[PDB]
């Protein structure tokens, strides 16, 4: 049965988009770790305070890191994929309007 | 019933002994506790932009 | 009384028509209200310009008691500033002028 | 589809019901479940009012 | 405010009593209804039913609605030409009418 | 009405005082859970046809005079007395009893009331078997009549 | 239990109120997902559970992720696309 | 760095964002325009009271904080507790929150008069579209069916500003002229939706006799937002105020 | 007046025909 | 003698008289929906009329 | 569009059950009523001779 | 300060309520199909039938639902461990105990709770076998979903809009 | 007694303190009216009643008169700022009457 | 709630009456506070009985 079919200039766009960002992502995860390892090493070492306050700060540096990393690519396919599900809510509401 | 039943074990074990090493979490917690009303004191009894200025001073000297 | 306005300065520009058509003491200015208001969403349409019409004839009848085919039979359905509605033609007739002024 | 005469009147129609099966149209009515009382109201008004 | 008062019935009631006093033969029930109108449709006897729920409640407001249609239902009088329109639904709670001018008949509001 | 709203009152209260039994009991959890879910845990507007709306609304305002204030009122009247017994032991005034002590009341009458005016909440809910409310109302009524053995409006 | 009358649909049942006033102070904490550090966070959590189950995943019945398939892929890298709180 | 550069400076970030955000997000989500618009201005409208509530709550801790300490004369207990002091702070927070809350969610009923709808002495705009959409709102529990998705993918090009012209072809569209005409008329002309057509109504009712033998109704329309949400209240019949407004509704 | 009689009780509804 | 029994007392009587005297309702009527409504009190006779 | 109203006009008879003849009747496009509306509450004027003659000689339009 | 604390915000990263046209895009007709029904069954089961429904739900609730809350209820406890947090023979402070439980516990619930469903969707919605034959029995389409996606930001409006009025509501 | 109906209008008693019927429209109105007549006092009778109040207990020469050292009155607007009152008395006159006429 | 909004207290009473009895005035909105609810509530059980 046929069935709507999504713009093919979109539809190369968004795998563009989501190639680059799984491809950050996979690289930001291990970003993440290093950063959190480095953190922890230097506040275990450098810094005195609790060590759930240093476990906290290495986990935030290590987050903030990875997402420094990977910000590009989220950034691109959100909007990548905001514009064409705009496009397509439009044309299935033209489409089913009554 | 969890609640009540660890404030009494809590109050009981205070009051028939203290002379206990605790653990390193609960310890943690009451540390951070303690230097959390201290903040919050100096928080009070200063501005804002000093304790900016203060805080980047001491980074800068750490880094 | 027996229009869709609580006052004659909330009916649109055909209110205003009326009250021009016809003398301040004439109370045919109140059927051509009613014209107006029957030509609501109406006079734009072909076949809704017939129906307000109609909806005169019926307005027309329900006032006053009326014969089948004096409305048929009006010599002149032109209306003058001395008209009064003490018949069901000139009420017919007023019904018909406030349609035709009537814009939307 | 539909006879290409519906609605028009068989001649000699006889406006009578004598046999005719009522069950057919209590789907197309509905009785509250104080129709009992209800018609004793109807017959206790009208007696007492006419 | 009595004397601006006074003056407006005087105005209206007593020196337009003097413009007719004998038949005429040309338009005598245009002229009459002239001076007639100025006086009859004052706003003291004609004004209030556009906020007239002040006094009637919702359902006294629908009875009173099809009476006062059913009332001024003759189409020569200039007072109903001046009074508010009854075509319209309590501004609190409507119970009878749902919509107004979807009726069965032109003249009864139901 | 107020013929009939008393009559309906003393009925309700010769019933309470007469008692059920397991059969009555039963009718009664039915058309109580009926009640509180369709119209006292239920915001009335958002039914469909105005004249359910309505009469959903006046089923509820009747049930908030009959129950919930009565029951306040009821509870109210405990905590005070409560509040006077602490006020003169303690010779000095105590606030503590009138939230706690108020709650306690009317959650106990609460139910004692809902209990004695069950079947006129539930009757008033015979709007018809044309709105959704309506057939709700005739298939608990159908059940209470099964389970009674009897018949009712 | 009876999940068969849960899953029947009925007017009162669905426009009758499913969140309390409890529930708001135990779920306001889904809020934090409009934070890109908070989402960084999960997803450094998600992945490492990832990975701890597809290095576990040698003994039978533990299946972990395989970059091959899309939907996976698709789902872990849009769980967060497009969030806003303002929008219910 | 490059990309973080741009980040930190994005003309867009001084820019101030404006109300458009939630419309793009609806419009994402997939609702039309206008259906866009009217959640939005819906969505706004609920939570500008607590915003409210709360920059009043705000604003008057900043002003009268002093008036914890005074009453410290018959509440010593805030005196030898900052916590109580703390907690009578959120407290009175929560409060003006609340008072926001209800002044522009709670129903307030008031009369639909053009003389003060729309001045907020009641909630009659809200309450309105909010019963409304509550009440007509009900989710499409079918498939669309076969007829239904070859409908709406033959739809593709229509526009109301002129009607094509069909033409027949006996060898491309079968039947008769006539019959294919009355057809054509019916599917798009008629302006009729696909679900109203009698066969396309049996098919679906074949389809979920499943649900039918459960006992659940099927909704052959599927629901129009656009048709019980209106930010104007000309729908709901809502008599615009008269100042603002250069027109009257019947009502 | 504007509120003289300072209440109104738009909850009685119109009385529903119950006849059959 | 000034404020709260004549500002009072009108409104216990017409409660009262509700209460045991079904506000002066004359039974034997039909369909309660058609028949007539007897007004509560009404006419304040603490107040001079 | 919005204020447009039918005021009481041709308010005829609305079907409501499903096999009623009237809902098909009146859906037709060639249906004739007895008697167009605005005539419905106007006087007659034909004498009572006349009026039998023309119902007898009426013919129905299908 | 915003919406973000007073609003809804539990469904809108869980139970595929992020699932929307871009996904559709890249994927092949079958992972599109159980992209679908798998969004469908999640936020508007009354396109199921009963047994649909039944089954669909006790598979949820097996694999990725009742998993994540018994996950989440594992990580309150971890922090509730040590509970009392503060206290000596002199007051135990009741009171900031409370507070304290009340502010960490449900957090780590709901982390643990996200980080599950993170985890375990992805491959249940693909490696799924009864949401593989359930999909390819219904077969939706594109407008099937996006009916589904405006039904399913209704519901949830229309939840926020019933819990609006939970303390005070008479209705008139 | 036209048969069973009962078209008696009037069942006043002996000692009858309201309107004879109150079936008639315009006696429920006028009913209506003068119940919340009365209403709107409530403010007007309690200031009145501590006047008497304080006249009765202190300003007998006994208890505390008062110097009464003012020549001669000032009041410019207090006559108009009092005749709000019996304005609105007029006002709701007007209304009632007009709405029943 | 009168004399407070005017600047000039003095001129408030004197250009009135030349007279004070602002003490009774002010002291009396606290029993006309409550003196009414009785016969408020009983008006809107006769207004509901009217509508009825
Ligand atoms: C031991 C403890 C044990 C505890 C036990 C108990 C535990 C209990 C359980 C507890 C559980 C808690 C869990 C939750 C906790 C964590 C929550 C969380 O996520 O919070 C972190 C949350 C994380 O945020 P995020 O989601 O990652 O941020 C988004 C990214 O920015 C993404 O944005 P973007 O990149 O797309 O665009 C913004 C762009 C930057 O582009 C811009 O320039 C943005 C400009 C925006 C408009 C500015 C208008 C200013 C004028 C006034 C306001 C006008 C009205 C309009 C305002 C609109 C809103 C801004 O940002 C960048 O790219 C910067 C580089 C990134 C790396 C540097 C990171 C810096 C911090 C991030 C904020 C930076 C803001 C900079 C602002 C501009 C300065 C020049 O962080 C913040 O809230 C922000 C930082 C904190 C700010 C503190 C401010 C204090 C008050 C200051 C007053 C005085 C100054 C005021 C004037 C401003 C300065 C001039
Ligand atoms: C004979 C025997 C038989 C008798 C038969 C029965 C009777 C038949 C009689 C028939 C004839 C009728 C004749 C009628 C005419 C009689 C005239 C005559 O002789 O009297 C002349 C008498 C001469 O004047 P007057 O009464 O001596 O003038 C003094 C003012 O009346 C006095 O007022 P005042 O304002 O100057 O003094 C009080 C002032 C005292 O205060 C001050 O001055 C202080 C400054 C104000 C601020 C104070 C607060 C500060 C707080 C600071 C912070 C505290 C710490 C923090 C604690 C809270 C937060 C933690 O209070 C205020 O101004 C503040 C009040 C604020 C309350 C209002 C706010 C409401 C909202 C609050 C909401 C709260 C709850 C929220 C809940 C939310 C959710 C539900 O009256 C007239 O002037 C003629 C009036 C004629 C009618 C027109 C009425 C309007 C004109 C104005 C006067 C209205 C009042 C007086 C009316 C008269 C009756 C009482
Ligand atoms: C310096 C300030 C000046 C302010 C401007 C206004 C005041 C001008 C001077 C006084 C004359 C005011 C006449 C107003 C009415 C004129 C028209 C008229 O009579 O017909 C309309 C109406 C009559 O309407 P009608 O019923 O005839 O309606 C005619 C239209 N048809 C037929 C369709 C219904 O007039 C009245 O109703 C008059 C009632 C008598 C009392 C009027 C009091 C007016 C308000 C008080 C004004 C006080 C001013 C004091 C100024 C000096 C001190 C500051
Ligand atoms: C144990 C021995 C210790 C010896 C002592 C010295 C140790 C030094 C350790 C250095 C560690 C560096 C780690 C870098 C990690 C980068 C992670 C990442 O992805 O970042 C991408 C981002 C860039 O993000 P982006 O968005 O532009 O691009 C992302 C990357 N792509 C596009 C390819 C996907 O880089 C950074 O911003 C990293 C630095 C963050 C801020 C901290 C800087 C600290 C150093 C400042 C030195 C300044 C010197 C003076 C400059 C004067 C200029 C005029
Ligand atoms: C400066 C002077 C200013 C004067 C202002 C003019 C004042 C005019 C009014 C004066 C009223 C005087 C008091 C009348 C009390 C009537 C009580 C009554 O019968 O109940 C009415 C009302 C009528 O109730 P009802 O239920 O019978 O209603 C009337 C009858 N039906 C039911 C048919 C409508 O009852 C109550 O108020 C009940 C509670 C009464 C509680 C107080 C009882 C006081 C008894 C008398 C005083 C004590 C005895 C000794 C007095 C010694 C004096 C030195
Ligand atoms: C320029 C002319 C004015 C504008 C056009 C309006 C004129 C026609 C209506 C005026 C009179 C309205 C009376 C309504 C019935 C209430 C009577 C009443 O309470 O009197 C006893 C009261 C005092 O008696 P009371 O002490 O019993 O008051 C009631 C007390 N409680 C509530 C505790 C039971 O007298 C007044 O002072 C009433 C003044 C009128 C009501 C004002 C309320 C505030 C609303 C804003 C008013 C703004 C001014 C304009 C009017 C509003 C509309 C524009
Ligand atoms: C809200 O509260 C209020 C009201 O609501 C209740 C009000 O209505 C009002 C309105 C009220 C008013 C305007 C006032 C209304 C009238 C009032 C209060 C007074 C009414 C008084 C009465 C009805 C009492 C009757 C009067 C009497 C004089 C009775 C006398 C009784 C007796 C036993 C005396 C009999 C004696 C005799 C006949 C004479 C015999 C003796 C002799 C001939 C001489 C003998 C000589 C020798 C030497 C032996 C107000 C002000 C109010 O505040
Ligand atoms: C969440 C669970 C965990 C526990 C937290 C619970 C939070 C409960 C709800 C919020 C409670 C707010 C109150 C907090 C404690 C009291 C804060 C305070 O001191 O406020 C008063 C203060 C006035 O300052 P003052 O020292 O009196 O200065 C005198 C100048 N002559 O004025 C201020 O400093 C302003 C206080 C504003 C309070 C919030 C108002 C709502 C809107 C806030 C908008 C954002 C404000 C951001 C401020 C950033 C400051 C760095
Ligand atoms: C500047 C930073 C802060 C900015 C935001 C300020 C918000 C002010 C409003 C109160 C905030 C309380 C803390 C955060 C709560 C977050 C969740 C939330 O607000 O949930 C909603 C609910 C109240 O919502 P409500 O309007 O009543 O219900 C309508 C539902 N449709 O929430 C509640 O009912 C929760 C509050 C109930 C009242 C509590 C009063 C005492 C204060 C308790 C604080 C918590 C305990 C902290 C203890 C340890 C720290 C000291
Ligand atoms: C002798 C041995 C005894 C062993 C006893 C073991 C008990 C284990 C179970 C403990 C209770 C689990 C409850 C789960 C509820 C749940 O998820 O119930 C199910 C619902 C589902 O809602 P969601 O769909 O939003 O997840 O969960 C919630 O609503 C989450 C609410 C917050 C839960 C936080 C739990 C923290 C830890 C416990 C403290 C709770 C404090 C509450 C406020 C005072």
């Amino acid at each position: 049965a046929r069935d709507f079919e999504y713009n093919n200039q979109d539809v190369n766009q968004l795998n563009g988009a989501f190639i680059s960002l799984v491809e950050d992502e996979k690289i930001g995860f291990w970003v993440g770790v290093g950063g959190f390892a480095y953190s922890q090493f230097i506040m275990r070492k450098f810094v005195k305070s609790t060590n759930i306050f240093a476990s906290v700060t290495s986990l935030f540096a290590g987050a903030a890191l990875a997402n420094l990393y990977t910000h590009q690519s989220r950034a691109s396919y959100a909007r990548v994929a905001a514009r064409a599900n705009r496009n397509a809510s439009l044309a299935l509401n033209k489409l089913m309007e009554y | 019933f969890y609640s009540l039943f660890n404030f009494y074990l809590s109050r009981i074990k205070n009051k028939n002994n203290y002379l206990v090493r605790k653990h390193l979490y609960t310890t943690e917690l009451l540390i951070e506790l303690i230097l959390f009303k201290y903040k919050l004191i100096i928080l009070k009894f200063s501005s804002i932009k000093y304790i900016l200025n203060f805080n980047v001073r001491k980074f800068i000297l750490f880094n | 009384a027996q229009t869709a306005h609580q006052n004659r300065y909330q009916g649109g520009l055909c209110y205003a028509q009326c009250n021009e058509l016809f003398s301040f003491w004439n109370p045919s200015i109140q059927q051509c209200w009613k014209g107006c208001d029957f030509g609501v969403g109406r006079v734009n349409d072909p076949e809704g310009r017939i129906e307000a019409q109609q909806m005169c004839k019926r307005w027309a009848a329900e006032l006053y008691w009326t014969y089948k085919g004096e409305l048929d039979t009006i010599k002149d359905l032109r209306v003058h500033a001395d008209m009064y509605p003490t018949t069901p033609q000139n009420v017919y007739r007023a019904c018909l002028a406030g349609v035709r002024r009537q814009k939307f | 589809d539909l006879p290409a005469d519906y609605g028009k009147m068989p001649a000699g129609y006889n406006f009578l019901t004598r046999g005719k099966d009522w069950r057919e149209y209590d789907k197309d009515f509905i009785l509250r479940t104080d129709a009992v009382w209800e018609k004793f109201q109807l017959e206790h008004f009208f007696r007492n009012y006419m | 405010v009595c004397g601006i008062y006074v003056i407006h019935v005087i105005y209206n009631y007593m020196i337009p009593y003097y413009w007719v006093s004998t038949p005429l033969k040309n338009d005598e029930f245009t002229r009459l209804r002239m001076k007639d109108y100025i006086a009859s449709t004052v706003l003291e006897e004609v004004y209030g039913i556009s906020y007239a729920e002040w006094g009637w409640l919702p359902h006294d407001f629908a009875y009173n609605r099809m009476r006062g249609l059913a009332g001024y239902m003759h189409p020569d009088d200039p007072r109903a030409m001046c009074t508010s329109t009854f075509h319209r639904k309590h501004k609190y709670i409507e119970h009878e009418v749902e919509k107004v001018g979807d009726y069965h008949h032109m003249t009864y509001p139901k | 009405s107020c013929t009939t709203r008393r009559f309906i009152d003393e009925k309700e209260k010769l019933e309470y005082s007469r008692g059920y039994n397991q059969q009555e009991l039963e009718a009664s959890k039915l058309r109580k859970d009926f009640v509180k879910k369709y119209i006292v845990d239920f915001d009335t507007t958002l039914y469909k046809t105005q004249v359910e709306r309505d009469w959903a609304y006046i089923a509820k305002r009747e049930y908030r005079y009959e129950v919930q204030l009565k029951s306040i009122g009821y509870g109210g009247a405990l905590a005070n007395a409560v509040l006077l017994w602490r006020i003169y032991a303690n010779k000095k005034m105590v606030f503590w009893p009138i939230p706690i002590v108020g709650a306690l009341g009317y959650l106990y009458f609460q139910p004692v009331f809902f209990q004695k005016s069950n079947k006129r909440f539930f009757d008033m809910c015979n709007v018809g078997e044309e709105y959704y409310l309506g057939r709700e109302r005739n298939k608990i009524l159908r059940e209470c009549n099964k389970i009674l053995n009897v018949e009712d409006f | 239990s009876d999940p068969f009358k849960k899953v029947e649909r009925d007017y009162h049942n669905e426009r009758s109120v499913h969140k309390h006033f409890a529930s708001y102070p135990l779920k306001f904490w889904w809020g934090l997902n409009k934070f890109e550090t908070i989402q960084g966070i999960h997803s450094i959590l998600g992945n490492a559970a990832d990975l701890v189950v597809s290095t576990l995943s040698f003994i039978p019945g533990v299946q972990g992720r395989n970059n091959a398939s899309y939907i996976e892929n698709s789902i872990r890298v849009t769980r967060f696309r497009g969030f806003d709180d303002k929008t219910q | 760095v490059y990309h973080l550069f741009e980040r930190i400076c994005n003309p867009d970030n001084f820019k101030l964002s404006g109300e458009a955000a939630r419309v793009r997000t609806l419009i994402a989500a997939g609702f039309s325009k206008e259906e866009a618009e009217q959640v939005a201005w819906l969505q706004n409208h609920q939570v500008n009271g607590k915003i409210l509530g709360l920059f009043t709550g705000g604003f008057a801790l900043y002003c009268c904080n002093n008036y914890f300490h005074y009453f410290e004369r018959y509440f010593p207990r805030l005196r030898y507790q900052p916590f109580t002091k703390f907690l009578a702070q959120a407290a009175t927070v929560y409060f003006f929150f609340k008072i926001g809350d209800y002044y522009f969610t709670s129903r307030r009923y008031g009369s639909n008069d053009a003389r003060m709808n729309g001045l907020m002495y009641s909630n009659t705009y809200y309450s309105t579209n909010k019963e409304a959409l509550i009440q007509n709102f009900e989710p499409l529990n079918r498939k669309f069916t076969e007829e239904e998705v070859e409908q709406f993918l033959r739809n593709e090009g229509r526009s109301q500003e002129e009607k094509r012209n069909w033409i027949y072809n006996p060898h491309i569209h079968g039947s008769t002229e006539g019959e294919w005409k009355a057809d054509i008329h019916e599917k798009f002309d008629s302006g009729k939706a696909p679900w109203e057509r009698e066969h396309v109504k049996a098919k679906i009712l074949e389809t979920n006799k499943a649900k039918i033998d459960a006992g659940e109704e099927i909704q052959l329309k599927p629901f129009k937002t656009l048709n019980h949400l209106d930010k104007t209240g000309l729908l709901h019949r809502l008599h615009p105020f008269i100042w603002t407004n250069n027109w009257t509704l019947l009502g | 007046a504007l509120f003289f009689m300072a209440n109104t009780a738009i909850s009685v509804p119109s009385v529903l025909d119950t006849s059959p | 003698i000034v404020l709260t029994w004549g500002w009072s007392s009108f409104q216990i009587g017409g409660y009262n008289y509700e209460r045991f005297d079904d506000n002066g309702e004359r039974r034997n009527t039909l369909y309660w929906k058609l028949s007539p409504v007897e007004f509560p009190q009404s006419k304040l006779w603490n107040r001079p009329s | 569009a919005l204020n447009k109203r039918n005021w009481g006009y041709n308010a005829h008879y609305k079907p409501e059950l499903e096999r009623s003849m009237k809902k098909v009747l009146y859906a037709d496009p060639n249906y004739k009523f007895p008697i167009e509306w605005p005539e419905r509450y106007m006087a007659e004027t034909k004498t009572l001779e006349q009026v039998m003659d023309e119902e007898e000689n009426w013919e129905y339009y299908k | 300060v915003f919406e973000f604390l007073f609003y809804n915000q539990q469904h809108k990263t869980r139970n595929g309520y992020f699932i929307n046209h871009d996904n559709l895009m890249l994927a092949s007709l079958e992972e599109r199909k159980k992209l679908i029904f798998y969004f469908i069954a999640n936020q508007v089961p009354e396109k199921l039938d009963p047994v649909d429904r039944v089954k669909f739900n006790e598979e949820l609730s097996d694999n990725l639902s009742t998993k994540a809350r018994l996950i989440g209820s594992l990580t309150g406890l971890i922090g509730l461990v040590g509970f009392p947090y503060i206290s000596t023979r002199i007051y135990s402070r009741p009171v900031l105990n409370i507070g304290l439980s009340l502010l960490i516990c449900p957090f780590l619930y709901y982390v643990g709770n996200q980080l599950t469903y993170s985890v375990w969707e992805p491959k249940f919605i693909a490696n799924n076998n009864t949401v593989c034959e359930l999909s390819k029995k219904y077969n939706f389409t594109v407008f099937d979903f996006a009916q589904a996606k405006k039904e399913a930001h209704l519901k949830a409006l229309r939840t926020e809009l019933v819990s609006d009025n939970l303390l005070y509501s008479p209705g008139i | 007694m036209w048969g069973n109906l009962w078209t008696e209008a009037s069942y006043q008693l002996n000692f009858n303190i309201g309107f004879s019927s109150l079936r008639s429209d315009v006696l429920i109105h006028l009913a209506q009216w003068q119940y919340w007549w009365w209403f709107w006092f409530a403010l007007i009778w309690s200031f009145y009643y501590f006047i008497i109040l304080k006249v009765a207990r202190f300003r007998v020469l006994k208890m505390r008169p008062k110097i009464s050292t003012s020549y001669r009155p000032h009041g410019k607007w207090g006559d108009f700022l009092a005749c709000i009152i019996p304005l609105i008395w007029c006002i709701n006159i007007l209304t009632n009457s007009n709405l029943i006429l | 709630m009168g004399s407070v909004w005017f600047r000039n207290r003095y001129w408030w009473y004197r250009s009135l009456y030349d007279d004070y009895v602002a003490r009774e005035a002010k002291l009396a909105f606290g029993i006309a506070a409550f003196i009414w609810l009785p016969h408020y509530y009983w008006g809107i059980h006769l207004n509901r009985a009217f509508e009825v």
